[PDB]
């Protein structure tokens, strides 16, 4: 019955790349990560600019609140979704509500590290809800990697 | 594999809601998609994937389908959507398209002007004879038959109708009987008999 | 802009071999997206030939497989279709088209199109033809244009200074292969009018 | 149909087409580092003025660019042409940057040498360029790799 | 951190119902994954029964498909396996396992699975073993005799002596019973002590 | 079933050897297939996956390789804790078939230690004497244990499986007799037969 199976093949994949997207858009907060307090040089690589974070997070939230605007555009996976998105929402959330150390001028490293830095010793100011957003989306990306791989079992299973 | 479109031939005002059609032998999805076609163009792609607006086409154009069943609906007609329309089937080769559906923009009904003309003397020199019956602005549907000398003609007539006009949505229509010389002469009366919704009874015209 | 053209004669001979190209600009056949052939007979709806992608892949009507083929030239930016042994019933318009996934994942549909070239299959040769009075009996008169091909034929009345109620008929094959077209006019009565028979590849006129 | 043999053309297709549309979302992250440019967190949510401090942020779509860069190495018949058209835009955006420094690398990166570096619709370049020309390699790379998982479904007939 | 463990009756009457449930820790089988029986009798090569997620769909071996029922307690996070009009040709080591997409898409590899579960199937009885001594590098040895169904443990010093040690495949007797022997060198110094323990599953016995 | 060929049932090798093993497909099934190492009495461990995939942990020394028809497994190099049951399976469709295994055993000579064991009085007691001839740590072997008092009729042998890090196997062989034939006999022997032994017998009273 190829004629059902192909648009579920579609669908399943859809979703895949939508989850993806997002996995991916979250990656790059941990790229940022990499350039709290740092500055570009000739060769290419990063030199030290000490606590001058401010745009760095204020991008980092930028993001953040892509991703929330991309969850809210996704059948089966609705409970792992709807649980992201509340995850996503949180890492909006504790970052807006650490403007006293996130929003002001000179924004230092070590509450910078504190937002969007994962397995910074010293979580308190977003890490938490970004580790825990991390981990959100590897359980909606598992589900919607079995989702697609069950439309595919569909071709062959006699 | 098959595809049966609805309506072959729609009449419809300006303002009317239309509604067509499209019927699958087998599911395929929603690998759907509509055409408008005006004569002498190449089709244009109003809707795809079933129920998918193409970019610029209008609001009123709208279709819904799944599993075999597809329409395609148009609200507040216009007069620029006097075209052939054609689904087409879009989940594997060949991409079956629908038989089509012109889609008339009506009025209401009129009576033929009826004329008969007799082959010229150029013609009979020529050694055929063609004799021409003229129907004029009728409202297409008619049946026109051949008698020459109360005999029922079948098989040397042809027809020809013209396609709606612009400014009073009427038709035309010939018929040509075409004889040889050696049969034309043999009769003396060449009536053409229309039957016609817009006439009362059938209305002939002779000749001698 | 994408934009296919397509080129080739509109005439040939039966049991002979159609030849078209198609010309793209705007669009690269080497680059993506599923090129093809669609026909229509005149008066009649519309029948896909086939298909291919530039991986190499070919896709062909199985009502047509034996005599068809899709020849591509990549530096050309062209594709071409071949079509063998034709008959009566291959007389169409015939369209080049480019398949586009559009804002999903499968399948393509058709999106763009070149403007159609008309392909005849006949076995006549040029002839004017003969027209004829249509001796009038409003009241109307006409004009008979017998035995002429090929089809463009124009036909006017007074060169033009008679347009009100003119029908030119539709272009009617007979069975000798040539075609045959009615004018008629109608005219009050009071008055008792010379047509114009223009056919492009050849020359007449009579009144 | 091969069956099991048409699957694994969607399945490689699929990867393919996943890997493609990583690249795109990093691509798509810069532009929300754009919008950043002279910006500070608020209380309400929305980005309040806080210009001429931009050195970190252009650290940051710098480290973006050279994943981009990275992801696209990682990655195949009718993309290898593709494939390598994007990678090479990427170098030339990641080496717009590097030979800016002195503009883009420096305490006190102003608002308006970032909008030259990240920002696609300026009065150019910095880095948008060879931005803008990125982004048209990944586009393209994409529709390949959706058609390529097309034709896939497609073979299923 | 996941683990499987299979557990239920050892033993089944031919013609009667087998069952077995599965316990997982360290995973949901609510969440994801497809999960599995694998039987393989003892000497023999590994047979697939079933698998399920937990959508709903079930897929079952078309060479057991009128005799296997698999069951789902989301609940409990455990799943059943039920085998109906059994044989002596099921007797076999009983496995559940878990199926993954591991590091690509598609298909599912069976990456966990439980240390499995043997199942004899006979009309006859459980029998607790004997255990007799042998006498005394030097070999001390213990003689388990004459017992029902198969799976034995035999130890000693609990699971401190470990080094030398060799227990023996329990051998079918005529009888009907089984029999085993466990073995282990020891240097002539310590004589003057050794207990070895004889654990029977299905019917207590310590030594 | 697209059923499943595994070529060599049986395998003696030597450490360090290099050893292959082979799968035949009936029908193209991709690189859907996935190679599994089993030891005695243990649930099969999974070495390859996607036909040259190496699963985590696994050494290095595995490899596969496969097209759609043909696959075989390779292990590099060869060591005393390969010994073991190898299985093809096929993930491509149910059900999953399994390949019909490869017994891999490795290969030194070494020499037994030969015991015997008296039947305990515990034993006679409830009527039997099972006397147990031992062989400790000895290979490659196939012994054939004629027992003595000749007679045939009344023992079992008993192998364990080759061992895992010197290879070696051992044996058991149970002359079971009546109490009223153990006190009526004087002599009980087990004779045996080997390579690593110059000349042959362990017999009681």
């Amino acid at each position: 019955n190829l004629t059902e199976i192909s648009k579920k093949i579609t669908d399943s994949n859809a979703v895949l790349l939508a989850v993806k997207e997002v996995e991916a858009l979250l990656s790059s907060i941990d790229e940022l990560a990499k350039a709290i307090g740092k500055k570009i040089k000739n060769d290419g690589s990063l030199g030290d600019e000490a606590n001058h974070n401010e745009s760095l997070l204020a991008g980092a939230y930028t993001i953040s609140t892509l991703i929330t605007q991309k969850l809210s555009k996704l059948e089966g996976l609705k409970e792992k979704i709807a649980a992201a998105k509340k995850c996503s929402e949180e890492f909006s959330t504790k970052l807006k509500d650490n403007h006293a150390q996130l929003g002001i001028q000179g924004v230092t490293d070590e509450n910078a590290k504190k937002a969007i830095l994962k397995a910074n010793a010293a979580k308190d100011k977003g890490v938490e809800e970004l580790e825990k957003l991390s981990g959100s989306l590897e359980s909606l990306s598992k589900a919607a990697k079995e989702m697609l791989a069950n439309s595919v079992k569909e071709l062959t299973s006699p | 594999i098959q595809l049966t479109q609805s309506p072959s031939f729609l009449s419809a005002s300006v303002g009317d809601r239309v509604t067509i059609t499209c019927r699958a032998s087998q599911g395929i999805s929603s690998y759907l998609a509509w055409y408008q076609q005006k004569p002498g163009k190449a089709p244009k792609l109003l809707i795809y994937a079933a129920s998918t607006l193409q970019s610029g086409v209008p609001s009123r154009f709208s279709g819904s389908g799944s599993g075999t069943e597809f329409t395609l609906t148009i609200s507040s007609l216009q007069p620029e959507d006097f075209a052939t329309y054609y689904c087409q089937r879009l989940n594997s080769y060949p991409y079956t398209f629908g038989q089509g559906t012109k889609l008339e923009i009506k009025r209401t009904v009129a009576a033929p002007s009826v004329f008969i003309f007799p082959p010229s003397d150029e013609q009979l020199k020529s050694g055929t004879a063609s004799v021409v019956c003229l129907l004029n602005n009728f409202y297409r549907e008619a049946k026109v038959q051949w008698k020459v000398d109360n005999a029922l003609q079948s098989g040397n007539s042809q027809e020809s109708v013209t396609e709606q006009d612009s400014k009073d949505s009427t038709y035309s229509l010939s018929s040509t009987l075409t004889l040889s010389k050696a049969d034309y002469e043999k009769h003396k009366v060449y009536a053409c008999e229309v039957t016609h919704q817009g006439l009362s009874s059938p209305v002939t015209k002779s000749f001698n | 802009q994408v934009q296919l053209q397509e080129s080739g004669p509109g005439l040939v001979k039966p049991s002979g071999t159609l030849s078209l190209t198609c010309t793209v600009s705007g669009a690269s056949i080497s680059v993506g997206n599923w090129w093809s052939w669609v026909r229509q007979p005149p008066g009649k709806g519309l029948e896909w030939i086939g298909e291919f992608y530039h991986s190499g892949k070919t896709n062909y009507n199985p009502s047509l497989k034996s005599r068809v083929t899709i020849s591509v030239d990549k530096s050309k930016n062209q594709f071409s279709l071949k079509l063998s042994s034709v008959t009566a019933a291959d007389t169409a318009v015939y369209y080049c088209a480019r398949s586009d996934l559009l804002t999903g994942y499968f399948p393509y549909y058709f999106d763009y199109w070149g403007q159609g070239t008309l392909v005849t299959v006949s076995s006549a040769s040029t002839k004017g033809p003969s027209v004829f009075p249509l001796a009038p009996s409003t009241a109307a008169l006409g004009c008979l244009v017998k035995d002429y091909f090929p089809e463009p034929v124009t036909v006017s009345w007074n060169s033009g200074a008679l347009t009100s109620g003119v029908h030119t008929f539709p272009a009617v094959l007979q069975s000798s292969g040539l075609y045959s077209l009615s004018s008629v006019v109608t005219v009050p009565s009071s008055s008792l009018y010379i047509c114009n028979v223009n056919h492009k590849p050849s020359n007449t006129k009579v009144d």
